[PDB]
């Protein structure tokens, strides 16, 4: 009734970004599907003189 | 003699304190530190970094 009266008396908000470092970019991209052909070029170069061993051998 | 005594200059403590607060702690990030075992939070633009 008096005294203290003279005064006064959810779910989701779904945030992303969160506590890690920043980031940075550059655009000198891409020699790297030549090697995937080179790789497997040279491995097969690798059986071929395998059988010019043996085809050799045979003789 | 004399009584024992010990002195301080409170202006230059004063002075200090205002430009430290006010424009030490303002200054860029890269003229800061962190100290020697003291870990902060890899985001850089949170309160405990800061």
């Amino acid at each position: 009734a008096a005294a203290a009266m003279t005064a006064t008396r959810m779910p989701s908000s779904g945030s992303s970004p969160s506590v890690p470092s920043s980031i940075i970019a550059e655009e000198k991209l891409l020699a790297l599907l030549a090697e995937l052909e080179a790789l497997s070029r040279q491995l097969a170069a690798l059986t071929q003189q395998v059988s010019e061993l043996r085809e050799q051998q045979q003789q | 003699g004399n009584v024992y005594a010990m002195e301080i200059n409170l202006q230059a403590n004063l002075w200090k304190s205002f430009l430290y607060s006010n424009v030490a702690l303002y200054l860029p990030d890269s003229y800061k530190y962190t100290p020697a075992n003291v870990t902060l939070p890899a985001n850089t633009n949170t309160y405990e970094y800061m």
